[PDB]
């Protein structure tokens, strides 16, 4: 799986409160986190499904 | 516009609870489940101005006349969004031109707690040091959002002073304010930064970005409405 899947979630500098998903390698599942709205890193998905299909098993 | 039926009491991290309904143009942008993700400002009965990075869609809703998001009995107006007009010049890399207009499916019913903020003229000059106000339901500590609407008085900063911290990240459609003991924060984006123009509260900025920890000693950055208002007027006129 891509290495970006191992990066911690990144909220960014913008001040929105948008729910996104990131893969948590420690637990093996995608979890929710608050995204600020801009400059998203790659371990940031709009759905748990997209996240699992891209990072599952990393 | 710009004249609340209920006057606010002056004197977001380190801000203060607002008088219920004293910022009648403040709206809460929520998803279909009621989750607040951004703020916004009513500019008339059919349009709301917010930030482009909020990524609003027609599935989201505009909640007007709200004060306590934790109150199920509080009377509010849940308004559907007919169309979203994101400024095509919004730069997703620099965050410049961070503004979006929302056209409501059904007009908002103006009242003592729901009305519009005034828009500035492209040529208006709000001097640095001018004390303005920003409002919203963003975090009060860098964590869940406060139930009741918050407010904070803060000074506008000159581009030169803002750049002393942010350098070249400050673009022409941005205006800074804060670094004075208060700070906008997660959940405040899209909300208003208003200053008085002939006594009427006028939209000078739209909460955009800043310190990643909402530091109160760092300049907050807002979309500069004077640099984007012509786009606003043009969009309304064509729709």
């Amino acid at each position: 799986r891509p290495d970006f899947c191992l990066e911690p979630p990144y909220t960014g500098p913008c001040w929105a409160r948008i729910i996104r998903y990131f893969y948590n390698a420690k637990a093996g599942l995608c979890q929710t986190f608050v995204y600020g709205g801009c400059r998203a890193k790659r371990n940031n998905f709009k759905s748990a499904e997209d996240c699992l299909r891209t990072c599952g098993g990393a | 516009c710009g004249v609340p039926a209920i006057q606010p009491v002056l004197s977001i991290v380190n801000g203060e609870e607002a008088v219920p309904g004293s910022w009648p143009w403040q709206v809460s942008l929520q998803d279909k489940t009621g989750f607040h993700f951004c703020g916004g400002s009513l500019i008339n009965e059919n349009w709301v101005v917010t930030a482009a990075h909020c990524g609003v869609t027609t599935s989201d809703v505009v909640v007007a006349g709200e004060f306590d998001q934790g109150s199920s009995s509080e009377k509010i107006q849940k308004l559907k969004i007919a169309k979203v007009f994101k400024n095509s010049k919004y730069n997703s890399l620099t965050i410049n031109n961070d503004i979006t207009l929302l056209k409501l499916s059904t007009a908002a019913s103006f009242s003592q707690t729901v009305s519009a903020v005034c828009l500035p003229s492209a040529s208006d000059d709000f001097a640095a040091g001018t004390t303005c106000v920003t409002t919203g339901w963003g975090l009060t500590r860098y964590a869940n959002t406060p139930d009741r609407l918050q407010q904070a008085s803060l000074p506008l900063l000159s581009n030169t002073n803002c750049k002393k911290y942010w350098g070249t990240k400050i673009k022409d459609a941005m205006i800074c304010a804060g670094a004075s003991g208060v700070s906008s924060c997660m959940g405040d984006s899209g909300g208003p930064l208003v200053c008085k123009k002939n006594g009427a509260w006028t939209l000078v900025g739209i909460v955009s970005w800043g310190s990643s920890t909402c530091s109160t000693s760092t300049p907050g950055v807002y979309a500069r409405v004077t640099a984007l208002v012509n786009w606003v007027q043009q969009t309304l006129a064509a729709n």
